[PDB]
RNA sequence: CCGAUAACGAACGAGACUCUGGCAUGCUAACUAGUUACGCGACCCCCGAGCGGUCGGCGUCCCCCAACUUCUUAGAGGGACAAGUGGCGUUCAGCCACCCGAGAUUGAGCAAUAACAGGUCUGUGAUGCCCUUAGAUGUCCGGGGCUGCACGCGCGCUACACUGACUGGCUCAGCGUGUGCCUACCCUACGCCGGCAGGCGCGGGUAACCCGUUGAACCCCAUUCGUGAUGGGGAUCGGGGAUUGCAAUUAUUCCCCAUGAACGAGGAAUUCCCAGUAAGUGCGGGUCAUAAGCUUGCGUUGAUUAAGUCCCUGCCCUUUGUACACACCGCC
């Protein structure tokens, strides 16, 4: 499991995506039940945004000592065309344009077009 | 001139000591036809203040959980209480009201935490506004306590206890209940 | 023999005190005599410029 | 109480406040607009909060220079650094007050017996350094 | 957040966000929403009114046979930002008061790392191990029980009355549901019979078209009562009549007549609550063949007190102590 979620979690990364997270929770190892987490990059979890920008699946393994559980989000790169994913951008990212130099230190004079 | 319930005009009454004059709302600003405006008078603090005292009697009325929306009974309530007062002693029934409360408010209090005498233990002033929402309360407490299970109604009860307030008898509730504060005050000093 | 009761005016409220915020100290300044002004601690809601009755002039001061 | 403003309408204002001084100005208003052609804000909530602390810094840059910067403030920081130099140097003092050690110094030296140098007369006493302790 | 700064650059949470409420006589429209106008009527008038007053009476998309969107509905937009003024502040971050404003803090939803031997194997064709598996711990059928009562507790309903009960008259809502894959069971106008619960025919609605202008309650206005366990309270119990169902006894529910018990504001204690809030008051949804003292929402009437504190119960940060680490319900 902990090879296998890496892999998973390293698949997500490649292939596009702002953050990931796997929580791989069942009967690992012995009797007693521990959850493993792998994360990284960006990953909300309040607020409505979470709605657009977030996929999540929850799995159920059964395996021989009995369900070892699946949880995967994976955080959604924007995109103005939104084929690959959200294209509402995130609500606090505010976007400034880079203005030119529209200087003009010169005299006056008037183009007669 | 603005003639509350049509009648007893506010231009005539007057308060005794300026330490209430400002938190009791009788004159030409605050006359008003009637005592009933759901003006948001508890939005913020010293808002209470320019709420007309009518009103504020009028809200102070309807307790005891029976009567907790009832204000058009509390208004006739107030209504009857007035007809009365100005017939049973001759003067204007708001003239009787402000009196009322000027003569029934405790001058001081006591209040703290630590090990009490008897109730409390270090004699504290009240503040103007105190002695004006004490004044109400006890009014209509005295009235309520007397109407309680006797054929005499509401207003005949309410109507006794602002006439007794006003002249200060030792027959009035409110009064009764004020020289009790005063007396553990004293004797808390 | 009695001190006479009389009539205090608010310059400043000092702030709560009480231990449970029930009391407010208060600077009151006589109006009977502008010098004399004395500090009291007062219940109920309390501001500048509100005149409270005082049943008798000095009982206790303390800073805060 | 309650009206601190984020980070972000903050950090969002500083910038726009360098990248478009000129265009902005000190009208809510008229700031809300230009905010909405130069930035992609994603609410109304979040725009009108951003222009409103613009004001509060294009108030304040137009007196004292706020750590946003601007290039017309920056041209003066550089003049009053870089110029006003004076047409007379401090460093050309006519008389220069001596110490007689100083002068026994600069006599090893052999540059001492400068016309320039005048020696002071010795201070007496010795009555430097601070009483100790408190007192 | 502002700032100092062996830290710099970041990430989640908070905030932003989503829904809802409050304003838009500004835009788009509406014979499944209306309003004004006009024309018919019906009445009261009559002095004589006459562009009189009332009508939820009828028409003008029964398309040529009114307009318009104020009111209703719902979309796109706008609007509020501590924006403006004064004061305080290192005059920074911000705070207080006020003008203009519908609004100068509307309520919710979502909600971090880490954890609990917290609850669920009685939600699942989620599941490991164990148990049973034909005299079954499978499954079905009949009956009973889950209600059983010396007693203790918890959530609530009804009250103790006259700020009331009763009888009549008057007059106002808003969420929201409505005929079924299996699946049998919908919401009901109108007419008639009956005292009531109900019954019988005729329709409308798969719904802004029909129930429905949801004629709700409290409240309001008049009557009787008159401070008594009284016309308060309606527990207990007897007889009778209906509805649901295959079946009503251990009373399903409902109605009618009788009995009229404690209870006269409740010890020590203890819960919830800051504005359309508490509380009074009813109405929908869920459950539902039958049904609400429950719960989830909705409207209606509408306050007292407070703009504070760490006193009690707890929470957060820093410093400190520690023999504690299953962590003071510790250790000894
Ligand atoms: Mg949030
Ligand atoms: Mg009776």
């Amino acid at each position: 499991v902990r090879r296998a979620c890496y892999g998973v979690l390293r698949f997500i990364m490649e292939s596009g995506a702002k953050g990931c997270e796997v929580v791989v929770s069942g009967k690992l190892r012995g009797q007693r039940a521990k959850s493993m987490k792998f994360v990284d990059g960006l990953m909300i979890h309040s607020g409505d945004p979470v709605n657009y920008y977030v996929d999540t699946a929850v799995r159920h393994v059964l395996l021989r000592q009995g369900v070892l559980g699946i949880k995967v989000k994976i955080m959604l790169p924007w995109d103005p065309t939104g084929k690959i994913g959200p294209k509402k951008p995130l609500p606090d990212h505010v976007s400034i344009v880079e203005p030119k130099d529209e200087i003009l230190p010169t005299t006056p004079i008037s183009e007669q077009k | 001139d603005i003639k509350l319930f049509g009648k007893w005009s506010t231009d005539d009454v007057q308060i005794n000591d300026i330490s209430l004059q400002d938190y009791i709302a009788v004159k030409e600003k605050y006359a008003k036809y009637l005592p009933h405006s759901a003006g948001r008078y508890a939005a913020k603090r010293f808002r209470k203040a320019q709420c007309p005292i009518v009103e504020r009697l009028t809200n102070s009325m309807m307790m005891h959980g029976r009567n907790n929306g009832k204000k058009l009974m509390t208004v006739r309530i107030v209504k009857h209480a007035f007809e009365i007062i100005h017939l049973l002693t001759g003067e204007n029934p708001l003239q009787v009201l402000v009196n009322a409360i000027i003569n029934s408010g405790p001058r001081e209090d006591s209040t703290r935490i630590g090990r009490a005498g008897t109730v409390r233990r270090q004699a504290v002033d009240v503040s103007p506004l105190r002695r004006v929402n004490q004044a109400i309360w006890l009014l209509c407490t005295g009235a309520r306590e007397a109407a309680f299970r006797n054929i005499k109604t509401i207003a005949e009860c309410l109507a006794d206890e602002l006439i007794n307030a006003a002249k200060g008898s030792s027959n009035s509730y409110a009064i009764k209940k004020k020289d009790e504060l005063e007396r553990v005050a004293k004797s808390n000093r | 023999r009695v001190q006479p009761i009389k009539l205090a005016r608010v310059t400043k409220v000092l702030g709560r005190t009480g231990s449970q915020g029930q009391c407010t100290q208060v600077r009151v300044e006589f109006m009977d005599d502008t010098s004399r002004s004395i500090i009291r601690n007062v219940k109920g809601p309390v501001r500048e410029g509100d005149v409270l009755t005082l049943l008798e002039s000095e009982r206790e001061a303390r800073r805060l | 109480m309650g009206r601190v403003r984020t980070k972000t309408v903050k950090k969002a204002a500083r910038v726009i406040i360098e990248k478009y001084y000129t265009r902005l100005g000190n009208d809510f208003h008229t700031n809300k607009r230009v905010c909405e052609e130069i930035a992609i804000i994603p609410s109304k909530k979040l725009r009108n909060k951003i222009a409103g602390y613009v004001t509060h810094l294009m108030k304040r840059i137009q007196r004292g220079p706020v750590r946003g910067i601007s290039i017309k403030l920056q041209e003066e920081e550089r003049e009053r650094r870089d110029n006003y130099v004076p047409e007379v140097s401090a460093l050309d003092q006519e008389i220069i007050e001596v110490d007689p050690d100083t002068k026994e110094m600069l006599k090893l030296l052999d540059f001492g017996s400068l016309s320039n140098l005048q020696v002071t007369q010795p201070t007496v006493g010795m009555n430097f350094k601070t009483p100790r302790g408190p007192v």
